[PDB]
């Protein structure tokens, strides 16, 4: 498609995946992953290696995906074995952070954070709703102001 | 309604039309000819509007 | 098998600068 917004009324409000250097933020490197790990969203630790929520019993959420400024221009994914390749996957695990939200989500400040654990590509996308399909808790984890459509910045209280 | 800018449209044609040299088997002259074309390169998705019944 | 020409250089990269637009 010729672009995605010929002009914006106002400008995009920092897309997910990021950490605000300003408050102490930790994004901690995990050698191994899980091809397809969509930046931005909830990436669980299972089997010794970063990969995406799917129905696990009580996923491991290491943290939100950072995503590269200086990465492969495209769907913010870590991809291995390519041009595209990401050596190593930042997980944004302690800060705030920004992540994707469901669209159906209206997360107001402090409320705990609830990612979707499901097998789709809703996979690892926070929300408000405690009761949501695939729903699970992330633990001390709360939205605190929200930035571009469907991107909440969040608090890790401790380290995910 | 379309905008003439640079930035918002423009007509890619990378190889104008060349015509090969002509070939003579005998009493068989041939020409053959391309052109290479993009097409419009639209840039934005809304540099442009229809209406469509007028 | 395939060919001769690696992709990268089948496909062109613009040399214009498209600078992205805001409401006025």
């Amino acid at each position: 498609m010729a672009f995605n917004n010929a002009v914006l009324q106002e400008v995009s409000d920092l897309p997910a995946g990021e950490v605000i250097k300003a408050s102490p933020h930790n994004v901690s490197a995990f050698e191994v992953f899980q091809n397809g790990l969509i930046e931005g969203r909830f990436v669980k630790f299972d089997a010794g290696s970063i990969d995406i929520l799917d129905a696990s019993a009580t996923p491991t959420i290491a943290g939100i995906a950072k995503r590269k400024v200086t990465g492969e221009i495209g769907p913010g994914v870590y991809s291995t074995s390519g041009i595209e390749i990401d050596q190593v996957a930042e997980v944004i695990n302690f800060g705030f952070a920004t992540v994707t939200v469901q669209d159906a989500a209206a997360p107001s400040k402090y409320d705990p954070v609830y990612a979707i654990n499901l097998d789709s590509a809703e996979a690892g996308k926070a929300t408000e709703n405690s009761g949501a399909t695939g729903a699970l808790a992330v633990a001390d984890c709360v939205f605190w102001e929200q930035k571009a459509a469907n991107v909440w910045l969040v608090r890790m209280n401790k380290f995910l | 309604a379309y905008s003439s800018n640079r930035r918002a449209m423009q007509m890619r044609i990378p190889t104008p039309l060349n015509v090969s040299s002509v070939d003579q088997r005998g009493f068989k002259y041939y020409v053959e000819s391309y052109f290479g074309v993009a097409g419009l390169d639209v840039i934005e998705d809304t540099a442009g509007r229809h209406l469509t019944g007028l | 098998e395939g060919g001769i020409i690696l992709a990268r250089n089948l496909e062109h990269v613009s040399s214009e600068i498209f600078t992205q637009e805001f409401a006025g």
